[PDB]
């Protein structure tokens, strides 16, 4: 199937361009939704035909070298990627991936999991420690265009890419890491609002378009690594900048 | 399928400067006046939300004396209170307004005692409201436009458009509870528009809790200001130090801020 595109390229990309990808990226998995607050909240599964269920990513590296990903409009994840003929897909890859993606490439099937964690522990190291930026994405794509240490590489891109148009805050920090091509590790803070998505997604679903207050809390965690609790909309927005939402509840 | 009905939650309300809703001396005694105080943890000033759109402390009901422009806000029994002069809405705007009257819960002053009233909604910041168990503003980095950061220069009456550097004292700022956007170390001193048509300028005003020192971060990522439905704009044609007006939404990059908070 022929699914649209939303291409970036590293060769001569600004903090602009970037923004105008991360844009057009929003846009593409933000179509036929209905949204609380402002937010969009990704199109439930059992609503998507299969035509529009996938997305494709082209990210191109300095040296030409590009890596396609298709990421899963439903939530906005990263579930395959394929380059030189060669495509790959993850343990728990579903037939509806391999059957509708990348046909006419040599298929994969990894020894791993998308998982925060499963990526980490395969990936050997933790993503507090992996580098973020202009560099570290030119060769993460060289690494996955050459089918080595994709693990840690996957890393890279989820981070700069999905959670960038998930989080307006991320999407800052990427921005500036290419603005002055400088690298930086992600903080307490980022991860923080990376592993509780789905909770913002619950809580501002629960108390409805408008209302305030969260019946219940976010955990997120300060710079210093102090427990921080977000109890109301203004409050995760301010800190966080989300900008998609993930359909939890139905209001 | 279908929100679960969330159960009874306790949140204060921090208001106007900072200060918290609190019932006088903590009498638990029906018509008891609602007042603003120093934000402690005296269990007065803690509000239980009830699915009843009725919110209450030490049992009884937050209730309008009156559902007309002027009437204090006290508690009560919710059992013999109107039905309606208990029902109370927390909208995002930062606005706690009465569905039936269509009466805001109001400040008029940020003097500690001051009784708290059901005033006509004209998005004054003295009718700005954030209820949370945080009763401590967010400071952060004002981001916009071309990377750069709301910058407080001079005698802090004037915000310009310059270079982001964290450290810059000048860049940091305090996003009260009460709406309204102040000088870190000088949270007297409020973002406020000059006026309510496009092109107005925004400067650096005393706090007073007017309409023009409302703002609202909109998750659009714009800022907008609730009486005038104008946002904060950065005139493109300036080279250097260029200024922020108040202009009808566009969708335009100079029309998006990024609060990128340095501590939280
Ligand atoms: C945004 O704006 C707010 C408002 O001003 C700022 O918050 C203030 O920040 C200052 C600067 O850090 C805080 O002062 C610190 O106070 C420490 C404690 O001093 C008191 O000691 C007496 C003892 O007699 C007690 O009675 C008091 O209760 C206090 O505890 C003071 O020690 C500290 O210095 C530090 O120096 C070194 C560390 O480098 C240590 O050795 C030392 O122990 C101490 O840690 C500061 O002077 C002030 O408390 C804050 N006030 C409020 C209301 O928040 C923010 O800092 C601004 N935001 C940013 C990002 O700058
Ligand atoms: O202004 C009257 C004050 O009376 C005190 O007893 C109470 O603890 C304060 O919160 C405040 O209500």
């Amino acid at each position: 199937i022929d699914y649209p595109s939303v291409s970036f390229n590293l060769a001569g990309a600004k903090s602009t361009t970037y923004r105008d990808f991360l844009k057009n990226l929003r846009d593409r998995v933000a179509t036929g939704t209905y949204e609380v607050n402002g937010l969009p909240v990704l199109r439930r599964e059992s609503e998507v035909q299969v035509k529009n269920r996938f997305v494709l990513v082209r990210l191109t590296n300095y040296n030409g070298d590009t890596v396609t990903s298709a990421v899963d409009v439903t939530n906005l994840y990263l579930v395959a990627f394929s380059a030189n003929g060669n495509s790959y897909f993850f343990k728990d890859a579903t037939e509806l991936q391999k059957s509708n993606l990348f046909l006419g490439t040599t298929q994969h099937t990894l020894s791993f999991t998308g998982n925060y964690d499963n990526l980490e522990t395969a990936a050997g190291t933790r993503r507090e420690s992996i580098e973020l930026g202009p560099n570290p994405l030119d060769g993460a794509i060289t690494s996955l265009w050459y089918d080595g240490g994709v693990a840690r590489s996957l890393l890279v891109l989820i981070q700069m890419v999905p959670e960038a148009a998930r989080f307006r805050y991320i999407e800052q920090e990427v921005r500036r890491s290419l603005q002055q091509l400088t690298s930086f590790t992600p903080n307490a803070l980022m991860l923080s609002m990376e592993n509780n998505w789905s909770s913002m997604s619950l809580e501002v679903q629960l108390s409805g378009d408008n209302v305030s207050p969260f019946s219940g809390t976010v955990q997120l965690q300060n710079y210093d690594h102090t427990p921080r609790l977000v109890d109301n909309f203004e409050e995760l927005y301010k800190i966080t900048g989300i900008a998609i939402l993930l359909f939890r509840c139905v209001a | 399928e279908t929100c679960a009905i969330p159960a009874p939650f306790t949140r204060r309300i921090v208001g106007r400067d900072g200060l918290c809703v609190d019932v006088r001396n903590g009498y638990d005694t029906d018509g008891t006046p609602i007042q603003l105080w120093p934000c402690g943890t005296q269990r007065n000033q803690q509000w239980t939300f009830y699915n009843d759109k009725t919110i209450r402390s030490m049992g009884k009901c937050m209730t309008a004396n009156g559902l007309n422009s002027g009437s204090y806000i006290m508690i009560t029994d919710c059992s013999t209170a109107a039905e309606d002069a208990t029902k109370w809405e927390v909208l995002i705007d930062g606005s706690i307004i009465n569905p039936s009257s269509g009466l805001v819960m109001t400040a008029p002053s940020g003097a500690s005692r001051t009784t708290l009233l059901l005033e006509n909604n004209i998005h004054a910041a003295s009718q700005g409201w954030t209820v949370s168990n945080d009763v401590q503003p967010i400071a952060t980095l004002i981001v916009g436009y071309n990377e750069m950061c709301l910058q407080a220069n001079g005698e802090n009456n004037n915000v310009w458009m310059e270079d982001c550097d964290v450290t810059s004292v000048q860049q940091q700022w305090a996003l009260f509870d009460d709406r309204t956007i102040r000088v870190n170390n000088s949270r007297g001193l409020c973002v406020t528009s000059n006026g309510y048509v496009s092109k107005d300028l925004i400067v650096i005003r005393k706090c007073q809790g007017l309409a023009t020192q409302r703002w609202f971060f909109n998750s659009d990522g714009s800022v907008v200001n609730l009486k005038s439905t104008r946002v904060m704009d950065v005139k493109e044609s300036d080279v250097s130090l260029q200024e922020v007006i108040i202009f009808p939404a566009t969708g335009n990059p100079n029309q998006q801020w990024r609060t990128q908070v340095p501590q939280i």
